[PDB]
Formats: structure tokens, C-alpha cells, sequence
């Protein structure tokens, strides 16, 4: 199961 | 002087309902071409983005740019007072400490005037746009809603897979697994039931069901949902006002 | 020998629903001109007063004055058994320890017989009447209900203000404030929607929303509510049976 | 290879709803003349018995006898996904570890495929039949449902009494007592409302209301309920599928 | 804010 | 009030 990324990776 | 007069009080009520469960405090940047709002949830995974939308009002007078910081729970309580259907006009001065919400009935006097104290955030004004999406699709919002609600019983994670002419939603858990497969079609007599797909390349993404359950609350706004997905970008979920939009940006599960 | 036979079992069910949430134990003084009942709540702020109402029955046989002390929760449970619609007849002897509630269907045998043990209070029999009210108004009960439910989200206190040709409900709290303004009118084609006002002098009263939320439960009984208010007297809220009434007497907030 | 294809997905959904609240884990013995299932509750008072029913499917292919042990909560979650109405086909291999539940829409592709991991019980296969009943009756299931729901507010025990031409349901408690009396009749224009009675001798039985509240959940399956009672035997409550049945066997209260 | 009176003031 | 019997009495 993949772990949840945040929206920080894209800003 | 702001005078955002909605044709229908339910319209604003329905807009705010799509936000309230993921974000609490949010600034509403009023301009002269409508109202833009934007907020991030606490986990920094979901971004909500609103754009009304001069043509979605009956009228929209706004002399100078005005920011309305509002607690959405408080706002909801006031938006429950809409004797449906009733015209709702938002009034706020140039340097406001509160927002007046006026409900007028076609046959009056049956006038309701509510006042709501503003809070100041302290936000990002994060206007960043727009990406290249591998695939984009649209399907009935209520259909996408049922799909999400159903699969959510099986797992904390929902998988979205786009191959050639195929949109596939997958969940997998202790109980067992579940797969919904929908193919592009148009029914000429009922175009609102249509499933549309545009693919530049396949996509295998996995999303938190917690967030998708929130996203599908935009169902009340539009009878259709637009979904754009990328291999290395956040997903875009969009319900169209006529005209304007409510948008959700979701970070997927990696590794 | 009491034989209070209602035309409709829902009628008694709807009456009791208007009481149960403010008062629990209450005496029902049956006479030969109907049933009078009266009770005060625990905080000594609200008095409930009932009058049926020979003409509201199908039949009403009552040989001698009889007092029925009943727990309203227990009574409710029995009044849920009304297979709507069904005729309901209350039977009780001259010196009763219980009350028989008989449900008969037009096509029978489909007869239901319930028995309910009585409790003895120990009440006031507080028949005191009637005051000079500064202003009296009537409006649709469901309208008054929405007004109360809406304003209650804003504050623990609701203000009622009557000026010349104006009825004004005001709430004020942390969230913000709210004002409903209604003016007297008659619509000749739909007289049941009318708002009527009679004023001898202006009134500025403030009421506990806790109690008004209870009062508006009389909505099921009548499509209209009558409201009489005085500067130094309790307020009277009245829903009219046809014929008879359910009445609420409320103490306002002073100083 | 099992292929139990239902005409309606709600049909299986409605069947399982009649079980889930009394029994959790249950084996479904699939044969070639349909599916038999049987389970006892924890208190060893109620036995549930199911028989479908080749004619209740659209199709039923089953090469060799197959046992499907399923947790009914898990099964329910999957049976909520039935986009009503949709065809539902159960697929399972000869030696299965899971059961595939396939939902297909008349206009497709709108296909949903769910998988459910099986559990192994470890049951009785308790096929014992059939007794001599003193009296047998049938009445509308929704009527029997209301009777049970109503009387249950009065007592933990409900009494069933059959005399000559009379079916009598009695409850007695702190609050007071309650009696429903129904007599046999046929209405020629609406035969589905009929109450039928066959008596060999009178019956005075007392049942746990806890269990009857569960039993009446079979209401969704049939518009009629059949009730067979004996002086020294368990009671039989039966809702008829067309064709097949759902059955409940209840132990009464003695001494 | 005014305080709540009882119905004793009127009997 | 009669006490609840089980289904053991019949098997």
C-alpha cells in the first residue's frame, strides 16, 4: 500500500 | 460596496456545502468579475478552489476588491435560514468587520436580515495554474458519487486507472476487493448521462477515500463532474456552475 | 363513565405531541363540555393549557367529572399504535386506576385495546384568566416555526418587537445577529397565509429560545398561531383546534 | 462453477437483510435446485432457514454442490453497491476461497465486480422437518410488523393466543397492557389483505419481543407472513419468495 | 442581556 | 412471567 503524499510536493 | 445578489438562496447554500467538511476558515476574495475563494485542509492534501461567476448572480455590484474571511460553520447556520426559494443578497462595505446577508421574498414584507462577524486570515492567495494532464474525463456527478461511496466500504484507498477507452475505479481491503469499469459513451437523447474520455497516456493513481468522500459533496452543484489526472501531478475534480466552478486538487498516494 | 371518541386517532396523537417535551406528568380534568388540562414546566417559566372541545370529538360521553393523571411518555407509546387513520375512544370509569384506549378500524375485526395505569398528581388546577394584551398577532404556524428554528442558531434569546404595522423577531449572539420583519397583509385568495396585527401599544420583549423551540411544536395542531404580548404580562401562544385550543404562557427576560 | 444470476440485485439484498440482525456467520449450501442456508443465533432460541429457489433467479448454473461461508456484515457492504435496479450474478468455483459478485447494467459498459473472501464454518447442516402445528395463520407481513413494533413498547414478552376464529396478540408491562385482536376474513377484491386461519386446537404462547423484532425484518421479502404454532413445539414464521422461502423458528417462554 | 424571570411574578 | 427456553428442547 502506497503512503499519502502532501500537496507540498507541487508548490 | 459589495452587492452580490443571487437569484436563488439555495445556490450559495449549495456552494458552501461543498466546502464546509474539508475546510473551516476561508477568505473570499471578491473582485468585479465575481468571487474567488481558495483553501487548503489541515493535512495539506486537498486544495479547494471556487470561482463565481458574474453570470451566476442576478446582480453583482462590487466597487473595489474586498476580502471576506468567514467561518463556514457560522456561515452555514445563516444559510439554513433561506426560505426556499428566496433571493439572497450579500452586502459588505469597503473596509468591513461584518457581512450582511439579506433574504427577500418575491411577495413582501417577509424580509430577513442576518449579520455575520468576519474573521481575518492570513492565507496564501495561492493562484497557481495550470498543468498538462495525461487523461481527462467527465461523468455524471451522482454516478461518481455512488462509485466513491460504494468502494469506500472496502478500503481506505481507491485506485483510479485509465487505459485505452476504459476508466477503472478499484478498491482493495480485508473484506475483499471491488472494481468499477466504465467506458466512454454518448447517448444522443440524454447527453447529461454521457461519459467522455480524452487520453494522452494511461494513468494508475491511488487516492485517500477520506478525501474523495469530501470531494463528492460538490455533487449538489453540478450534474456532471470533470476529472483530470496526471502521473506526477495533483488530481483535479471539478463541478461546473453555470457559469463558474468549484474545484478540488488532491495529492495521490506514492511509493 | 367517560367515552371520549375521537374521529381521528392522529388528532389526540398530535395534541399530546405539543406537550410532551416541556411537561411530563399532567392531570386531564374531563368534564361534560370536554377535556381541560394544564401543566407548568420544572423551571416555572412555561405553562401549557389545553381545551378540547366537544365538537372536536366524534362523540363525548362523560357522566361525571373525572381526573386522569397521565405520564405523557407512556401515553405517547400507546398513541404510536394508532393505525392511521383509526378511530380512537378513551374509556375510563368514575373512579379509575387506569385508562382504556380503544382503536377500531372501519373494516373490522382489526381491534386494538390498550390499557394505561394512571398516576395521581397533586397539581394546581390553576385556572386564571384573562389579561389585557398590548398587541395581538396571528401568522401561519409553520412560518413562525421556521422563524424560531432559524434565529435559535444565533442566540439563546429571541426578541419580539411590535411597532406600528411591524412584527420584528430579533436574535443576537457570538456568530452575529438576525432580524425577521413581517408586515400585516391579507391575501384574499389564500387567507390562511395571512398575517394579522392588532396594536394598542408597542412591545419589546425577549424570550428564552429553549422554550420557544418547545412552543412551536404546537404547529401540528393548527395551521395558524395566535400570539398575544404585554409589557408586564406573560406571552400567550395559541394554536386553535376546531374547536378548542392549545395554549402556552411564557415568562419573558427582564432587567 | 456456480452462476446464480438474479434478475434483480435488490432481491438478494432484501433476502440478506432478513438475516443479518440475528445471525452473523452462515454457510450457504448451494445445490443444483437452488441455495439452502441455515443458522442459529447465539442464545440458541432462533433458527433462520432459507430456501431459494431456482425460479427466483434469472439463471442458476451450479455444476457441483458448493458451500459458501459468508460474514453477513461484509456481504451487506457489497450488496449496498447494487445500482438499483441491476442484474447480480454470484460466481464461485468448485473449491472457492472467495465469491465474485458481478453487477451488470442493461446498458453497459457500467460493470461492477466485487470479490469477497470466504470464511469456513463449522456448522450443523441441521435439516429437521416437519412438525404437526395446532394452528396456522397468514396475514399481511406489514400488519404483523406494526403489531409487533407497537406491542414491543409495552413489554419484553408478547403473547399469541388462538381461539375459535380469533388471533390475539397480547403484551403486558409496567406502563400497562395491550391487545390486538384479528379475525379471519377474505376481501375478494384485495386478496392480499386477507387474514386466514386454520385451527386444530387453541394455542397460548409467549415470545421474546427481542426475537420477534428481528423476525419481522423478513417483511421486505413477502407481502404476506405465514405463522404456524404448537403447544409443545417451536413457532414457525415464514415469508414466501416466489418461489422459495425465508423461515424463522422460535422457542417460546415456558413455566 | 436580560435574565430569565419565572411565572411566579404573575400568580 | 414465563422464562425463555432454548431450541435445545427440540433437538
Amino acid at each position: 500500500k502506497p503512503k499519502q503524499a502532501t500537496l507540498a510536493r507541487f508548490f | 460596496m459589495l452587492e452580490a445578489k443571487f437569484e436563488e438562496a439555495s445556490l450559495f447554500k449549495r456552494i458552501i456545502d461543498g466546502f464546509k467538511d474539508c475546510v473551516q476558515l476561508v477568505n473570499f476574495q471578491c473582485k468585479e468579475d465575481g468571487i474567488i475563494a481558495q483553501a487548503v485542509d489541515d493535512s495539506r492534501v486537498l486544495l479547494v478552489s471556487l470561482e463565481i461567476g458574474v453570470e451566476a448572480f442576478q446582480e453583482y455590484r462590487c466597487d473595489h476588491p474586498v476580502t471576506l474571511g468567514m467561518d463556514l460553520t457560522s456561515l452555514s447556520k445563516i444559510l439554513r435560514c433561506g426560505n426556499n426559494t428566496d433571493t439572497l443578497t450579500l452586502i459588505a462595505d469597503n473596509t468591513p468587520d461584518s457581512i450582511i446577508l439579506l433574504f427577500e421574498d418575491t411577495k413582501k414584507d417577509r424580509i430577513a436580515e442576518y449579520s455575520l462577524k468576519l474573521m481575518d486570515i492570513d492565507a496564501d492567495f495561492l493562484k497557481i495554474e495550470e498543468l498538462q494532464y495525461d487523461s481527462t474525463l467527465s461523468l455524471p456527478s451522482s454516478e461518481f458519487s455512488k462509485i466513491v461511496r460504494d468502494l469506500s466500504q472496502l478500503s481506505d484507498s481507491i485506485n483510479i486507472m485509465i487505459t485505452k477507452e476504459t476508466i477503472k475505479f478499484v478498491a482493495d481491503g480485508d473484506i475483499g476487493s471491488g472494481s468499477v469499469i466504465i467506458k466512454p459513451f454518448v447517448d444522443m437523447e440524454h447527453p447529461e448521462t454521457s461519459i467522455k474520455l480524452e487520453m494522452d497516456q494511461p494513468v494508475d493513481l491511488t487516492f485517500g477515500a477520506k478525501y474523495l468522500l469530501d470531494i463528492i459533496k460538490g455533487s449538489s452543484l453540478s450534474d456532471r463532474v470533470g476529472i483530470r489526472l496526471s502521473s506526477e501531478a495533483p488530481a483535479l475534480f471539478q463541478f461546473d456552475l453555470k457559469s463558474g466552478f468549484l474545484q478540488f486538487f488532491l495529492a495521490p498516494k506514492f511509493n
